[PDB]
């Protein structure tokens, strides 16, 4: 579970991505789709290449999404509902992917957090990360 | 890596599967146990109950198939990758499937055997077969870029 | 979430288990450290050879720690504190060696239960061993 | 397997990395982050809390030494396995080290180069960085038995 200092590290250093979520969730897409190949394959309806429109749209929704789910930390199952349903009903997307992106996540925070991504903060932002995860297919089965 | 015994282990086993209905019941339980798989047959009909995925007719048609190459695979533990090669550019560049779904597709063929064989299935023969469902899901996923 | 047919299905097929408690709990033990040699890592300090009354005596005590579970699946939280406590604090397994314990339970059931492993029960079984592998990594972090 | 780009580009970046400080900062940010990892080093003194982790001089030594191991393994890319073959066996029979552990710290690593380099960094670089410490965690899972 999210402790109160998780929460504080979350709200803090997604407060610092700011407007720069859409950019960011574009680049952590990319950066899993060149570092795990295979989740390309969610995907063969989108130009991937770097740059692409479709990715940098899709990136914006799910950083999106994460500013939500931070918005309401306290109740992320409520919150995230028809998310949760699209991907369990939908999206069909196997669980370990999840960790794919999440890391590449952490990757792209650290990569633009140099003075807030503190060993605390990293680890308050994987618990959060693994959080939403397990939300997002607490409705496979 | 199979030792010498557990490639024999291997071949008496399968002997004795009628690969044909294995092949449905795996493919059928994959799609129940895990129903996300379902993904990639919406060409398969109705899949909306455990009764019509295990009863379904493209189930087990597809199941055939699919075991099918799992057996001609086991004549060649020393080169898989000949095996899966023109099948792994096709699950990759034709039906997009995510090859993590082989490794849940091996384990759930070695329940089904477990379910089949019952004692004989004993815990060093699931040791060679687990080696042997990885090396076809790694096979499998070796033209993936 | 375990539905009230997952539970019906679960009570139905471990109640076959009953005095073969200790059996199946050292077979599954042996499956696993037989297909997945890593997990001996955990346990350098037992007699792993076959029929080792140290993996029977073990084998024992998780199988009757998942017949509890099963009495108390509207509570397991509750019901697996003390094991949930001692394996994030003490043995701090990895996270991964649940999913491969968890398979190899699978298959001594689907060894074992001929008349009751159908594709059905099979699916409730294996989110019922999930969901303790939940509750057993709940406190890990 | 890397790619020509692949390996220039691991080189470059490595001949900025302070191996010591680094190997450090990835072994305390293990400890924190999967505090389950703590198990091996009950002989540290306390690791409660990241300061007291990070700040301790046995995690600052035995990651200085992980990561001198890991360095010197990247001018063997296509040998890992003959490099680490005798670690892998004294990490299975003498220190009982899950691999899970490499992979986990191999994924810290990459956090931990992200964090220090910034944008240079880039998802290519990074890309070739996650084929190496898979390739490292492989090479020491290898003759586990
Ligand atoms: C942090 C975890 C994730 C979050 C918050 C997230 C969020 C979202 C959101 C907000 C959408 C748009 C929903 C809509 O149109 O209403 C979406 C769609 C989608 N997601 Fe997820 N996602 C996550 C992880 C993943 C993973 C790991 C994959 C597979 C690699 C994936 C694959 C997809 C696909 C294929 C779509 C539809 C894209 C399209 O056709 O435009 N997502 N996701
Ligand atoms: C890992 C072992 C597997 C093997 C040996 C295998 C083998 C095969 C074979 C022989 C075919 C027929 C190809 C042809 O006739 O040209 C096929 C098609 C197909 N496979 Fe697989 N397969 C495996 C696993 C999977 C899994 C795990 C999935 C996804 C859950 C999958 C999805 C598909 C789909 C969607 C088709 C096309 C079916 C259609 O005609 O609509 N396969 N596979
Ligand atoms: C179904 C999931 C599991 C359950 C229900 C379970 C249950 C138990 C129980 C009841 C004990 C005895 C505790 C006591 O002495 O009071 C125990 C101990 C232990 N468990 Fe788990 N366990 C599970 C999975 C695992 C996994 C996946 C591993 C790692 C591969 C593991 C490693 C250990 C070890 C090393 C001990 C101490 C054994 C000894 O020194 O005697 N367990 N577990
Ligand atoms: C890149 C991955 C790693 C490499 C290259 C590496 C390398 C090494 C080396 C060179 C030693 C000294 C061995 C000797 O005495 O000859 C060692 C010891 C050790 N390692 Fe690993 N290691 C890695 C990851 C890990 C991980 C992730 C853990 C657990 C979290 C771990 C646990 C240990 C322990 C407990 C020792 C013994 C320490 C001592 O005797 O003070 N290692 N490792
Ligand atoms: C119980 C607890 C805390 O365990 C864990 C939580 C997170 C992780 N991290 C990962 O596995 N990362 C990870 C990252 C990649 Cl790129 C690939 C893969 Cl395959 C895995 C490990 C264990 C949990 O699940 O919440
Ligand atoms: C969301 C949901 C339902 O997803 C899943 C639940 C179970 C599984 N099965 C596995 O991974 N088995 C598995 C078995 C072995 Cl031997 C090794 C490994 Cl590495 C994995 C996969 C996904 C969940 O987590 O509850
Ligand atoms: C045969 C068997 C059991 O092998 C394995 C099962 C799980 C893992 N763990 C992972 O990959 N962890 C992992 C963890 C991180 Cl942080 C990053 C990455 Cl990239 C991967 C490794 C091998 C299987 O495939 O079912």
């Amino acid at each position: 579970v999210l402790s109160p200092a998780d929460k504080t590290n979350v709200k803090a250093a997604w407060g610092k991505v700011g407007a720069h979520a859409g950019e960011y969730g574009a680049e952590a897409l990319e950066r899993m789709f060149l570092s795990f190949p295979t989740t390309k394959t969610y995907f063969p309806h989108f130009d991937l290449s770097h740059g692409s429109a479709q990715v940098k749209g899709h990136g914006k929704k799910v950083a999106d999404a994460l500013t939500n789910a931070v918005a309401h930390v306290d109740d992320m199952p409520n919150a995230l509902s028809a998310l949760s349903d699209l991907h369990a009903h939908k999206l069909r997307v196997d669980p370990v992917n999840f960790k794919l992106l999440s890391h590449c996540l952490l990757v792209t925070l650290a990569a633009h957090l140099p003075a807030e991504f503190t060993p605390a903060v990293h680890a308050s932002l994987d618990k959060f990360l693994a959080s939403v995860s397990t939300v997002l297919t607490s409705k496979y089965r | 890596h199979l030792t010498p015994e557990e490639k024999s282990a291997v071949t008496a086993l399968w002997g004795k599967v009628n690969v044909d209905e294995v092949g449905g019941e795996a493919l059928g339980r994959l799609l129940v146990v895990y129903p996300w798989t379902q993904r990639f047959f919406e060409s398969f009909g109705d899949l909306s109950t455990p009764d019509a995925v295990m009863g379904n007719p493209k189930v087990k048609a597809h199941g055939k198939k699919v075991l099918g190459a799992f057996s001609d695979g086991l004549a060649h533990l020393d080169n898989l990758k000949g095996t899966f090669a023109t099948l792994s550019e096709l699950h990759c560049d034709k039906l997009h499937v995510d090859p993590e779904n082989f490794r849940l597709l091996g384990n759930v063929l070695v329940c089904v055997l477990a379910h089949h064989f019952g004692k004989e299935f004993t815990p060093p023969v699931q040791a060679a077969y687990q080696k042997v469902v990885a090396g076809v899901a790694n096979a499998l996923a070796h033209k993936y870029h």
